[PDB]
RNA sequence: CGCUACUACCGAUUGGAUGGUUUAGUGAGGCCCUCGGAUCGGCCCGCCGGGGUCGGCCCACGGCCCUGGCGGAGCGCUGAGAAGACGGUCGAACUUGACUAUCUAGAGGAAGUAAAAGUCGUAACAAGGUUUCCGUAGGUGAACCUGCGGAAGGAUCAUUA
RNA sequence: GGCGGCGGCUUUGGUGACUCUAGAUAACCUCGGGCCGAUCGCAGCCCUCCGUGGCGGCGACGACCCAUUCGAACGUCUGCCCUAUCAACUUUCGAUGGUAGUCGCCGUGCCUACCAUGGUGACCACGGGUGACGGGGAAUCAGGGUUCGAUUCCGGAGAGGGAGCCUGAGAAACGGCUACCACAUCCAAGGAAGGCAGCAGGCGCGCAAAUUACCCACUCCCGACCCGGGGAGGUAGUGACGAAAAAUAACAAUACAGGACUCUUUCGAGGCCCUGUAAUUGGAAUGAGUCCACUUUAAAUCCUUUAACGAGGAUCCAUUGGAGGGCAAGUCUGGUCGCAGCAGCCGCGGUAAUUCCAGCUCCAAUAGCGUAUAUUAAAGUUGCUGCAGUUAAAAAGCUCGUAGUUGGAUCUUGAGGGCCCGCCCCUCGGCGCCCCCUCGAUGUGUCCCGCGGGGCCCGAAGCGUUUACUUUGAAAAAAUUAGAGUGUUCAAAGCAGGCCCGAGCCGCCUGGAUACCGCAGCUAGGAAUAAUGGAAUAGGACCGCGGUUCUAUUUUGUUGGUUUU
RNA sequence: UACCUGGUUGAUCCUGCCAGUAGCAUAUGCUUGUCUCAAAGAUUAAGCCAUGCAUGUCUAAGUACGCACGGCCGGUACAGUGAAACUGCGAAUGGCUCAUUAAAUCAGUUAUGGUUCCUUUGGUCGCUCGCUCCUCUCCUACUUGGAUAACUGUGGUAAUUC
């Protein structure tokens, strides 16, 4: 019924200077293309917008009040903004990388058994994780303060605890087949 | 071409406050015709499977109304999408449970157990008082129910507690000033509270300045008043969400509450 | 002015095609109303089947009457009522021309643009060899020439006791 | 008390508003031609009493006659695209008004009888043009603005085009009919039978559009009705419309090539971050798959669940565009030689081609990318904000001069607390007054006073000339969209959701916010601002009253008479 | 995202359009692995439409005389069930499509005290208030009359839902 785009598109087509730090935020967060440089940049873009919207409005409106105190716990809930500056100001101040942070991939690259971003990336893609009680498969999750606490091997990863697939099978049969001669 | 009026009702072109889904059916339960105006009504399938949820299809819905388990003000109801419209107990036969058809300040239906003492009776603001043919007086009320003989002292807007059981009205309260009233439509929808005020014009559009229990004072035509019966004297329970009036930076703190706070 | 395409123009052919009207014509077609009586029952009476009564208390069958049958009878005089049909009513519509619009053929006319290196003269640019240009008016193969009044956008912001 | 005096009781539902309800009398009639059961199921009774008459529920259906519901259709206000190389229009045909009636569900020139000459326009009427269904809403733009609305909604309109009838409450029904007009069938030649702009599907047209699918289960719908039926709809298919998530492998080890680093005078070595590249892989994976299985739902289907299998490589191996600039990245390599081509534009190619054509390399985005066309911005090149008009486009030959659009000045409202308030130069409330049930003197009734109703007249208020304006609210389809609750595993999104108890918790529980309403109106605050009012050869306030006079009706018990206040 | 970029020329400053530049939404070029969503005969033919199908329906309650089915259970009419059939209602709506119409639709606001409405919600059902009782003789109330479907067969029909 109804859809939207989550990326967005710049009106200068090319501006090689933007174009190699689009380059930066794939190498420095082990994104897919620039269109997931363009799905934050789609988002943060209303973000500051929305900030700025209800800076200009009258105080004591409850929908700069009602939505924006939603709007500061929603951007705290995540984690992404903290509440101890919490007004419209600050909220100007936010950048996309901050959500790149509260991102599934990179909490694996800060937390766990990744070993690169390209390697952090392959984790969440190839299901070695459980989030919660919950195979998740999205890179661009971005996660709540919360779901940083539970972020653990899958049961479906069978190294570090999980019921076998075919692949740590595969890696004894490396030894059982590939060292077992048949 | 319009050959004949529409018999047939589809979904989310539907009121709103009868809390229906999207598209996600694509036909509406169609309140039949009966005492109320349409959109005051409320489907008895929506009350059944969509708010107590004891069904979940339309042909059992159907068959329980062949349980004939259901007394909407009292009188044997087998009619799905009953057009039942305010004020108007539902005695769920088999559960033993009454409901009153009144609706909330947030702007949704209540349901809302009275007890059995408060089913019999009804409040109607009363819609007519004629004198028919022979010279006889009469009462009818907005459910249409005609009664003859009224009361020899009511004049309009009084409510009568209408027997349920019988029609064949039982006593008055006059429509007097300061009463509660369940200010419904518009932006004052559900508001109970004394009346405070009310203002006339000739011609039409006369605007009532009604003062809720809150404190919110707003003048809201009489179209918008129906009374309940005497000021500080409600005659069923008050339904959920206070029944007056919420500001929602406080729904916030009420809809953090009982979420995990249950079992 | 030569090569030469594009384009509208215009155009005989009272070209053609399509659509919209419009005069009046015809009026379908049902509706209203006028009917109509194809026809179907009731009442009738003749006769018996029953009942009753006044052949008869044998008041009984039957006469008679009621009714059952039945037909005739006046088909009386009704109840129903068909097709048809009356005149209107709306009016499909079509006709007749008129009428317009659209589309297009259209010989060709006549041009512009394009199209360029084909041709004259040298318009005009330096004051461009007659400085420019307006209006207008003629002229001149043409660029244009001239007159009349302009103008400076000229080559003059500058001629005196 | 057969009355003459004098007094006393002295009596009608609603609307802002109808000649409203209601009343009555005189009736009226409706015929085949208003009405109050010749019915049907379920079931208990009483009988001076034996099989009937008295009779009661259940509900069937029906109608009298109305409320209702559903509304309908007509009438109010506000609102539409383009055109003056459209300026006046409308009736001979009623155009417009009245009266009168006809008729129609009814208002109505509806309609005519009849009368009137109306009615209306530069504020662009009248007329013509628009794929003009309209609107809810949609896309884009800082704002200002600009494009869309056949399109999951609302309302309208037609089912080939008209016309005419029908049915029913509702239909000129094209899943009626009748005929016509343009199409389509059988025909045995008489006749008979037909209109997908229903689902599909088909062709047709095109640049351009999927099942001649399945199910009445979900959704609803109609019924005599739980039952059923439904191409409504659901379901899948079709389906880079488009949207969402985001793979085609990491990862180290190795080595180098180093950047810190440490040693070293540096060198150099040690030294990791490594990342490319090497030979590799090493465990370590993963569906992309395949696949038991559970699942799924109308049945499914997919999904998710998966036992199990499915990567060391040139892999399970991405593309589509660009490098002459604009415009990122080839002053590459070859060929070509103003050729072939390329090049939106600016431009290459005429031989040592950075424009070709290719190779290679690079860049760009990426399961897309590119093109076409369309439109929005950029564009302040339509300039409302916010264009330019001496010489680049653009002041008329000049002037008056109407519409047009603009316009000079000018009238009054201290305290409380560290601003806030009312002030200054009758209908309510209500200080008073009398009446009345009277309140404290007094308990049909006074003198503290209407406070209760008032009545009148005040501070107050209809006030006095009003609006524009602003402000208040109401009203202001839903969807939309803004946006709250909400972990859709993120997300497109949805309207959700969350628990305890073993699973007897026989449950408990959050929710599903708020924003928006052209106008016109409404509402009520404001009264600045902009218009706006009056006393002019005198008018306004005061029962100043006066004399006249019309008439309205209460009491004189009543009526009647006249008479007055 | 409130932008510009390239192009007049000997060079320059302008005006000024050109062309690049993003949005879009079909048409399409080429290519495409998962998984979620889905517009789609409007443009062009409101074209013709083949075919498939798109509104049916019985309640304990209209009529059971199904040639049915099932039973002794039958009589006053009796069947349990019940095709049909007659009777009751929908069939007008739904879907589809926007050709059309320029104050017309439509939209917002109003009003029918001009108008009609199945259905449903509720009242209304003894009577002629006795013809100053036909309604006590009008004596049909324990109930009326005839008249059709299904049923049957005769059938005719190139053909027909004849």
């Amino acid at each position: 019924w109804v859809c939207r785009k989550t990326y967005v598109t710049p009106r200068r087509p090319f501006e090689k200077s933007r174009l190699d730090q689009e380059l930066k935020l794939i190498g420095e967060y082990g994104l897919r293309n620039k269109r997931e440089v363009w799905r934050v940049k789609f988002t943060l873009a209303k973000i500051r917008k929305a900030a700025r919207e209800l800076l200009t409005l009258d105080e004591k409106d409850p929908r700069r009040l009602f939505e924006g105190n939603a709007l500061l716990r929603r951007l705290v809930r995540i984690g992404v903004l903290d509440e101890g500056k919490m007004k419209l100001d600050y909220i100007l101040g936010l950048k996309i990388e901050d959500f790149l942070e509260r991102r599934l991939q990179t909490q694996v690259f800060k937390l766990g058994l990744a070993k690169s971003i390209h390697h952090a990336r392959v984790l969440i893609r190839q299901r070695h994780i459980r989030v919660r009680k919950q195979v998740v498969n999205i890179p661009s999750f971005i996660v709540r303060l919360d779901s940083q606490k539970h972020i653990d091997f899958s049961l479906r990863s069978p190294y570090g605890g999980g019921r076998p697939g075919r692949v740590k099978r595969k890696n004894a049969k490396k030894g059982q087949g590939g060292a077992g001669a048949g | 071409m319009a050959r004949g009026p529409k018999k047939h009702l589809k979904r989310v072109a539907a009121p709103k406050h009868w809390m229906l889904d999207k598209l996600t059916s694509v036909f509406a339960p169609r309140p039949s015709t009966g005492p109320h105006k349409l959109r005051e009504c409320l489907p008895l399938i929506i009350f059944l499977r969509n708010k107590l949820k004891y069904a979940l299809t339309g042909d059992e819905v159907k068959k329980i109304c062949m349980q004939r388990f259901i007394k909407i003000d009292g009188k044997v109801r087998a009619d799905i999408t009953y057009p039942a419209g305010f004020m108007d107990v539902i005695s769920i036969d088999k559960t033993g449970e009454n409901f009153r058809l009144i609706y909330d300040t947030k702007g949704r239906f209540a349901v809302h157990r009275i007890t059995p003492e408060e089913a019999k009776y009804k409040l109607c603001k009363v819609r007519k008082i004629f004198v028919g043919t022979k010279g006889i007086p009469h009462l009818v009320t907005h459910d249409a129910r005609t009664i003859r003989y009224p009361d020899p002292l009511i004049k309009m807007n009084d409510t009568i507690q209408i027997d349920l059981e019988t029609g064949k009205i039982t006593d008055f309260i006059k429509f007097d000033t300061g009463n509660l009233c369940m200010v419904t439509g518009g932006a004052n929808l559900g508001r109970i509270g004394v009346i405070t005020n009310r203002e006339r014009h000739p011609g039409s559009f006369d605007v009532v300045h009604v003062k809720d229990a809150n404190g919110n004072s707003f003048a809201t035509r009489l179209s918008n008043i129906f009374v309940i019966g005497k000021g500080n004297k409600p005659w069923i329970s008050l339904p959920r969400g206070k029944g007056i009036r919420l500001t929602i930076a406080e729904e916030r703190d009420k809809r953090l509450a009982a979420k995990q706070s249950s079992g």
